[PDB]
C-alpha cells in the first residue's frame, strides 16, 4: 500500500526536474512529457486518496493530497512558459477540490480531536494555498487572491482557536472565532464555514467543563452564524443539543441573563432545523429558564425567555 | 507537548504565506498582521524555549530554536521590506541571544559526548548564521558578515572535528582543532571559545581512553590554548585535571618526556587560574 | 557511522551556506575555503560511500551518495559563479560517478527485490541530473544536457514501471519499459540498460506468478531489445533462464505459440551471449517445444520450433 505514494512523490520530483532541465530549451515535447508523467501521478494520487478515504487511513489520503499540490506546482512552473491557461484552470479547480478534501479531513481530524492529522491538513491547505497564489501572481485573477488569503488567514484563525483549546483560554478561542467567521463569510466557501462550525462544536464542549457560560454563549453565537449558512441538519440538531446544555449548566449557575442569550442563539439555529423535538426540548427549558427568573425575580429576563419560548415554539 | 512546535511552524507559514501574496497584493494591515502573528508566535516559542533548559529535553529546546531561526527568516523578510530598522534589531537580538544559548546546548552536549545534539545545535548555529548574514546584508555590517563567516568556520571545524573523533582518526582530530582554535580565533567571542575549549577537552578525554598519551599532550596544548584566550576558570581547571590525567597515563606509559609536557601543560594552565 | 554521515551532510551545509555568503558580499577567499571544505569532504564520502556498500548496508551507502550529491550542488553553484572549466568538470565527474554507484545500488536494489531502496536510488539519480544540467548549461555543452534529460526520462520511466509493479497492471508496466528502453537506447547509457533488464525480470517474475506467460514475453522481447545493446552476460543468462521457465509454463497451459516466441528471445540472447551450457539446455528445452508442437499439430509452430532450435545448434 504506502509505497506508492513514495514512488509518485518520486514520480512528481521526476517531472519537477525534466520541466526545470527542459525550461531554458526549445523542445516543447519534453514539457509535453513531463506534463503526460504529472497527470498519470495526479490521476493515480486521487484514486489512492478516493479509496484511502474509504478506508479511514486519513495520513495516507493527506499525504497523497500533498504530493497533488507539489504536482499542482509543476503543472503551474510548466505551463508559464508554455504560455498555455488549460493548463492553469486544470490544475486551479483540481487545487480548489483539494483544498475541499483537506479541510474535510482536517474537519473530521478535529471532531475526532486528532491535533496529529490537523497539523499535517493545516500545512497541506497553507500549501496548497501558496500554489493558488502562484497561479494568481501570473494569470491576475483577483478573486483567486481574495480565495488564497481568506482561506490563509482562516486556517490561521482555525490553527489558534486550537491552541486556544489545547491551552484552554475560551477568551482567546472566542477572539479568533468572531475573525474565523469573518473571514469564512468574506470568503462566502460554505465547506470553509463546515470547517469552522464543527470547530466551534469542539470550542462549546470544552467551554462547558471550563463552565464559564457567559463565553461560552458568545462562542455559540458565532457557531449559529456560521451553521446558518451551511445547512447541515445533523449538524445544526448537534450545535441545538449544546445550545440546551449551556443553557442548563447557566440554570445550575443561575444566570438566567445569559441562559435567555442561549435559548436566542438556541431559536435562531433550530428555526433553520425545524425539528420539532429541539422545539419541545427548547420551550420546557425556556419554562425552567422561567422558573428561576421568577425565582430570582429577574422579572424583565423571565419576558425576555418567555418571548425567545414563544418565537420557538411557534415553529412547530 | 510537541504539536505546540508544529502549530507554531504553520503560523510561520501561514506569516510567510500571507507575506508572499502582500509583495503581490497591497494592504499594510496584511503587514501588520503577518508582522503581529509572527511577533507573538516567537515569543510564544520563546517562552517555551526557556522552560525546556529547566525541562533538560535539549531535543525539544533545539527544535524551538529552529522555530525561532524559521521565523527569524520570516520577521527579517516583512522587516528589510516593509523598511524598519527597529524591527530587524529586534529580529537580530532573538537570533543572536538564540545562538548564544544554542552554543551553550552545544558545550553541554560535547561534554557529554552525546555528539547527536551538538551536530543538530550546529546545524541550528548555521541557519542561525545564515539568517543573520541576511540581516547584515541589508543593514551594511561588514564586521557582522565577517563573524558570519567566522560563525560558519567555527561550526563547521566543530562539526569536522566531531566527526574525526566519532571516527577515531586522532591526529586528524588534532590538526582539525589546530584550525579550530584559529577559526575561534577569528570568531572573537568567548562562548565560542568556551565551545571550542569543551571541544578540545572531549578530544584529549578520546586520546586518553586510547591510551595515545603525546596525541592527548597535542590536543591538551590546543585546549590550554583555547581556555587562556577564553579566560574561563573553571574550564582552566578542567584542563589542569585532565592535564593531571595525561600526566599521570603517561607514566603509566612510562616516559618521563611525555610526563614533562604534561606538567608543563598542567601548570601553564594553574598560571592562567592564579 | 550514523554520526559521520549527519556530520558530513552537516559539514556540505556549512559549506552551503558559506557559499550564500561568500556571493551575497562577492568575496572570493570564503569561497577558496568552502571549496577546499567541500574537496576534503568529497574525497571522505567517496571512501564512506564505496566501504558502506562492502558493509551490504546499501541505505547508508546512498545516504552517502545524497551527501556527495549535496557537495556537488554546492561545489556546482560555487564554481558555476567562479568560472573555471576544470571545477565544473570535476563537478561533473564527482555526480555522474555518483549517478553510476547510484544506478549499481538501484540494479542491486531492484534484483534483491527491495523497490524502497530503487526509489530512494532514482530521488538521487533524480536529483544528480538536476546537478548536472545546472552544470552543462552553463558551461556550454548540448551533448551532457541531452544526456541528462534522455537519463532523467529513463529514470522517469523506471519510477513510472516501479509503480506498475507495486500495482500489478503488467501493461502498464510493458507500456512503461517500451519508453524506458527507447530512452535507455538513445542514451547508451550501459547500466541504465540493466537496470531497465532487471526490472523486466521481475516484472516477468510477477506476470509467472499471475501465470500470464503472455505479457511475460512481451516483457522479455523488450529485456533481449536492451541486453543486445549492452553484452551483460550474467544478465543475458538470467534472461535465457527466465525464458526457458516461461516457456516450460507456456508448455504447461499448452501455449506452444508463446512458448515458441519464448524460445526465439532465448536464442536471441543466447546469439550474444555465446555460452554453450545456456546453448545446450536451450536446444534441449526447444525440442520439448517442438514435441509439444508436434503434439498439438500446430504445422507453422512446429517449423519455427524446428527453424529456432536448428539455428541455436546449428553453431553451438
Amino acid at each position: 500500500l504506502e509505497l506508492a505514494l513514495k514512488a509518485l512523490q518520486i514520480l512528481v520530483n521526476a517531472a519537477y526536474v525534466l520541466a526545470e532541465i527542459a525550461r531554458d530549451r526549445g523542445n516543447e515535447e519534453l514539457l509535453e512529457k513531463a506534463a503526460r508523467l504529472a497527470e498519470e501521478a495526479a490521476r493515480q494520487a486521487e484514486r489512492i486518496a478516493r479509496q484511502a478515504r474509504k478506508e479511514g487511513n486519513l495520513e495516507l489520503a493527506l499525504k497523497a493530497l500533498q504530493i497533488l499540490v507539489n504536482a499542482a506546482y509543476v503543472l503551474a512552473e510548466i505551463a508559464r512558459d508554455r504560455g498555455n491557461e488549460e493548463l492553469l484552470e486544470y490544475a486551479a479547480r483540481l487545487a480548489e477540490e483539494a483544498a475541499r478534501q483537506a479541510i474535510e479531513i482536517w474537519a473530521q481530524a478535529m471532531e475526532e480531536g486528532n491535533q496529529q492529522l490537523r497539523t499535517k491538513a493545516a500545512h497541506i491547505i497553507l500549501r496548497a494555498a501558496e500554489v493558488l497564489l502562484e497561479i494568481a501572481r501570473d494569470r491576475g485573477n483577483q478573486e483567486l487572491l481574495e480565495k488564497a488569503a481568506s482561506l490563509v488567514d482562516a486556517v490561521a484563525a482555525l490553527q489558534q482557536a486550537a491552541a486556544a483549546i489545547l491551552e484552554g483560554d475560551v477568551e482567546k478561542a472566542v477572539r479568533a472565532a468572531q475573525e474565523a467567521v469573518k473571514a469564512a463569510k468574506e470568503a462566502g466557501d460554505n465547506d470553509m464555514l463546515r470547517a469552522v462550525a464543527i470547530a466551534a462544536l469542539r470550542i462549546a464542549k470544552e467551554a462547558e467543563k471550563q463552565g464559564n457560560v457567559e463565553v461560552a454563549v458568545k462562542a455559540a453565537r458565532v457557531a449559529v452564524e456560521a451553521a446558518k449558512q451551511a445547512g447541515d441538519n445533523d449538524v445544526l440538531r448537534k450545535v441545538a443539543e449544546q445550545a440546551l446544555r449551556i443553557a442548563k449548566e447557566a440554570e445550575k449557575q443561575g444566570n438566567v441573563e445569559v441562559a435567555v442569550k442561549a435559548a436566542r442563539v438556541a431559536v435562531e439555529a433550530a428555526k433553520q432545523a425545524g425539528d420539532n423535538d429541539v422545539l419541545r426540548k427548547v420551550a420546557d427549558q425556556a419554562l425552567e429558564i422561567a422558573k428561576a427568573a421568577l425565582e430570582q425575580g429577574d422579572i424583565d429576563v423571565a419576558q425576555k425567555a418567555m418571548d425567545v419560548a414563544v418565537e420557538a415554539l411557534t415553529q412547530a | 507537548p510537541e504539536l505546540f512546535l508544529q502549530d507554531l511552524r504553520s503560523l510561520v507559514e501561514a506569516a510567510r504565506i500571507l507575506a508572499r501574496l502582500a509583495r503581490q497584493r497591497g494592504d499594510e494591515h496584511a503587514l501588520e498582521r503577518a508582522a503581529r502573528w509572527a511577533e507573538q508566535a516567537a515569543r510564544q516559542a520563546e517562552r517555551l524555549a526557556r522552560q525546556a533548559r529547566k525541562e533538560g529535553n535539549l531535543e525539544l529546546a533545539l527544535k524551538a530554536l529552529q522555530i525561532l531561526v524559521n521565523a527569524a527568516y520570516v520577521l527579517a523578510e516583512i522587516a528589510r521590506d516593509r523598511g524598519n530598522e527597529e524591527l530587524l534589531e529586534y529580529a537580530a537580538r532573538l537570533a543572536e541571544e538564540a545562538a548564544r544559548q544554542a552554543i551553550e546546548i552545544a558545550a553541554q552536549a560535547m561534554e557529554e559526548g552525546n555528539f547527536e545534539l551538538a551536530l543538530e545545535a550546529l546545524e541550528i548555529i548555521n541557519e542561525a548564521a545564515r539568517v543573520l548574514a541576511r540581516i547584515a546584508h541589508h543593514r551594511g555590517n561588514q564586521e557582522l558578515l565577517e563573524k558570519a563567516a567566522s560563525l560558519t568556520h567555527a561550526s563547521a571545524a566543530l562539526s569536522r572535528a566531531i566527526a574525526a573523533i566519532l571516527e577515531g582518526d586522532v591526529e586528524k582530530a588534532v590538526r582539525a582543532a589546530q584550525e579550530a582554535v584559529k577559526a575561534a580565533k577569528e570568531a572573537g567571542d568567548n562562548d565560542m571559545l568556551r565551545a571550542v575549549a569543551i571541544a578540545a577537552l572531549r578530544i584529549a578525554k578520546e586520546a586518553e581512553k586510547q591510551g595515545n598519551v603525546e596525541v592527548a599532550v597535542k590536543a591538551a596544548r590546543v585546549a590550554v590554548e583555547a581556555a587562556k584566550q577564553a579566560g574561563d576558570n573553571d574550564v582552566l581547571r578542567l584542563v589542569s585535571e585532565r592535564a593531571l590525567s595525561i600526566a599521570a597515563s603517561s607514566v603509566k606509559q612510562g616516559n618521563y618526556e611525555v610526563k614533562e609536557k604534561a606538567i608543563r601543560v598542567a601548570k601553564e594552565a594553574n598560571k592562567q587560574a592564579g
